[PDB]
């Protein structure tokens, strides 16, 4: 575990909307401090995903839950998704991440 | 959903290699079951001691190689210092091993080989001194699974 | 009879002996300790207070001739974590003790490789270490002090 | 001002094949109480120490038979005066293939012992290895030998 | 014997700290069900001590041994202690004891 | 640390008498070598039969005593039975001894005398029935040394 | 701990019969007024065991010390199983209770 | 149960497993309700005039302070038969932080105990209650903590 | 050794009387807390000997040295005896043996 | 390596003191012609009695001293027994002599004094009985020789 | 407070006498259960004054006053001395004390 993405392969078509779910399992990571990278297929420039617009994040902190609603998709949003997490308890503070893949087709 | 109340200590450093660093030794402290604390700062790969007293220092490190294609190859490890009264590198600890004592894998191959190598001792050191660990092929490295590499010190 | 007090979670555990091909973990021998809390349940050692230790173990493994070429000893610490509960390792070594040879024409070729790890890590209330071997076969426990395991809270 | 006793010991390098223990070396330590007599190290105090020691060897070929590498460091208590391992482990260095009427390979297998005991006061310390005449102390800190009171 | 208490007669100073241990013979008794009671010299009930803070607790199930540190003696803590253990098998369930006293001396807090 | 390695099953019990009682008999089943099991009620001294069936129901007890200057001493043990069906208690199994036969033991220094009875009997119990080994001076009972007074069923 | 439930945790094969026994340490509570409760893991309610068939209760008075035998185990039977006692002494009335885990595996 | 004993007596303590809620519980090793004293929604219902003693404890305790504006408060009222308004009989206020709204990620817990006792006269009927206005505050962890109680002397 | 068993290896006839003496070499072990196990050649099964009757027990703390001599002598007493010490300093707690072997004929 | 060629029985204890003892009175029986057997244990310096029955109990010791320091010196030598029937020290045996004859070597220098006093008796002892040889002066004792002080009991 | 001790602070020469008297201002304690403590000066030990030899004692139960004169005084017999009596009411029984110093030249 460490974090764990639910939607690990989609497949969707162009202008829909797809939902990532991931879920914290470490009591010491946090709902608060979460992050949000992509990486466009077959490129090694994986960026941050900036919340605003077409993409939304909700957060529930009963269920140590957070997704990222990705609006308008284009046939350039088709990548690898990962989101992250800042963990603190004592002495130590780490992030953890996790994987999941995304291809949009287009009609 | 949950509480937490817990202390706190001394200068302490566990650092764990980095897995996605191509054929490189590069030091992390954000990552789970790592520390760096109570002070221990880590620039260029080199662990910065905050105060001086009594230290442990220790480090392991994997090797592994895929196949045995010379019996003239050299693996060595070595925690190295830098002190601010000598400003020289001198090794506190430091180990060899050969990897491949074969006459080379001349027909089939796949024959990982996997040598481990680990330094402990204790040292006086002071403020400002700069520790290093360090092996001589960074090629060789295994950091596929976790606590395979590791680095680290302690005050007692 | 006792004498000065001394503290501190303490742990020194030795291989039993007379255990065949398992690695059953003693305190009930003259120079291993446990004590000041810390317990050991199913060959695992339970953490008493939160804090800062020191985890170190050596397995030493001996064969007597070396049968396959594909052969790898590993030795771990693990932890599961009361906050994480998955077993994660936190200090591990793998070795080949043997480069192809599969001695045919020999007399038996005994071999001997040690194995030894050690660091400092903040455990939690309840969390369980673990040293594990992958081939406990091949294990020496003959003379001594050869495989050993222990924590202590600095 | 740090206390505890305290020893980090290193090989003497132009020792004629032998393990001689000296400590006023660069980065060495024998304070606090533990002295270093006849090539053994004396706990001053009763408390739980923490012992460690590695031993580098090197050799220029594998000659007959098969060598054993020990290294191991005992314990001479006042309580039970026989000496007693209390970390020990052995390695063979040559896989066998001695050298066919061809050159060397030079081999090197270090070995590391650690843990964590009970001393009581006047116990002697000593760590040890069979083959003084395959030491490699040519650099340093690639033999030591400490324990340290936590 | 079926559990074996090994420090019988224990005699230390005010302030100090004493372990006993306990090893169980039977090896139908469970180590994860301890039990330790004490009865101050000269008073007739078994009090059960309790497991945290100055009572410590070291169990290993490995070799069925289990032992109790004490620490901050005073000179109220004189008494017999005991230790025990539950046991079952198959239709059989019962309990084992053991025995072993302690006497605590004063310090007499020395007058200038 | 340990649990069953075979089932067993039937109503079973066998109960010892308690060593710390002065001068009473309970019955205990939390000892060594002692049995309870399988629905059997130990009540108010008293075992209670949970279902209707064929039992065998046994008891010992051994009597001891330091001298005795009364020829009047008349040992007894008996089983008793009260049922649903007829609420009166009956005797299943009984046992009557003479321990005494002397010429006051005088003068000189005392004698311990030892006398066990033994009782066992195959019987068909219903459910509720409570069984009751008594016996009529339980002043002599000797309980030091070993199970050397018991009272245990068996459904067969 | 008024009650103390000795069988912690268990481990039993499917077809099997699991003994969890309770001892009373209150001089006050009673084995006439004992209880069970079944908590399958994952439910949020405690269920209250039926004495009789698959439950067979051994009650001692004289050493306030009852047990509870479960025969025919399935796998569905996996859960923490607690004992309860209703003690009463003077212008007291309370209720006591324990603790202890049972896990089984299936076959095939 | 071979004691006799009289006069209305209670001693209820809170229940553990209620989150954020203060509900009274009788049926737990050293509580008493007995000889009278009903207990209907949270409230002690009084069986008899005449004079009574009458004490509670409520144990307050919180992570961190998030406003100097930190008002914690302990009342025991009465709504009597003759007057049917409730009343104060006895009440204690306490304010846990003084402003020291704790900065960074210090985690220090703070503890404020609150104890109010008193005699007075109660007719038949009478409602006593024992409220807090935080229970959100309530540390009913470890034991008798919180209590609330009635002895008819 | 911590305890030196000394008759290593006795040999008696039916009917006689062997001694095997124990003495401790380390200070920790209590004179207090002997035990005595033997194992009948043969079975798998290391039994406690009792002390009493025809199992008696010497103990003398100055020496730190306990003995057991064994009396009315059969041919079921035929296996390896070992002697056993609880030994206790500070966090150190051990228990320390010994061993010899006795064969009886008839 | 021999074997043991003769039985026999009967409680024996013969203890001689450590001569390696300076100044105080340790009873030893892992030396040459001293005996402990068949049963008899020893504790505090003390007999521990293993069976009731009719003993012997002897002991001596010798006092040496090389001058007087007073004129009012007391030298005695007491067995003892604490028993299980009656725990009290009563004295079984008992002798007490005066060494120094208006002396307290005044006009002369030092002298070597040598007195020794004996002790032996009849008596009844029970099981757990706790027997000591014991003096008031353990700083004059001669171990240095042979079989000087010694005691010891046997079963008659 | 209660038992006014009259001499606070004397100071006499080695060979002279002293008398301390103490007065009972609480209507339950008793002139008969009366007890004398001194502290020698320099150690932090209560002594208990003898009521015989060189300490003399003497009561008045109708003026509720008792004293403690001392004949020859020594010069290490210089502390803080303080009284105290037994008193008893109702259900309550307790004791009382006082203050009082003496210095003693040559
Ligand atoms: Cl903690």
């Amino acid at each position: 575990a460490r974090v764990d993405q639910t939607p690990q392969t989609i497949t969707k078509e162009t202008g829909e909307s797809l939902t990532i779910n991931c879920v914290l399992r470490d009591s010491h990571c946090a709902t608060s401090s979460t992050y949000w990278y992509r990486k466009k297929s077959g490129s090694t420039n994986e960026e941050s995903i900036s919340k605003g617009g077409r993409y939304v994040e909700t957060v529930n902190s009963g269920s140590k839950s957070f997704s990222l609603r990705i609006n308008d998709l284009t046939v350039e949003d088709s990548g690898t998704y990962r989101c992250a997490s800042e963990c603190q308890y004592g002495l130590a503070e780490y992030d953890v991440y996790g994987g999941g893949t995304v291809v949009t087709v287009n009609a | 959903r949950s509480s937490s109340r817990t202390p706190s200590d001394k200068p302490v450093a566990h650092v764990v290699a980095n897995p996605q660093a191509e054929g490189q030794l590069q030091w992390l402290n954000r990552r789970a079951n790592a520390l760096l604390a109570n002070g221990v700062e880590l620039r260029d790969n080199q662990l910065v001691v905050p105060s001086e007293g009594l230290y442990l220092i220790y480090s392991q490190v994997l090797f592994k190689g895929q196949g045995c294609p010379s019996t003239h190859v050299l693996l060595t490890h070595t925690i190295s210092r830098i002190a601010v009264s000598y400003q020289t590198k001198v090794n506190l600890l430091s180990a060899i091993k050969s990897p491949c004592q074969r006459e080379t894998p001349e027909g089939a191959e796949a024959k990982p080989w996997y040598e481990p190598i680990y330094l402990g001792g204790v040292f006086q050191l002071e403020k400002g001194d700069r520790l290093s660990a360090e092996i001589n092929r960074p090629d060789y490295l295994d950091f596929a699974e976790s606590g395979q590499v590791y680095f680290g010190i302690i005050a007692l």
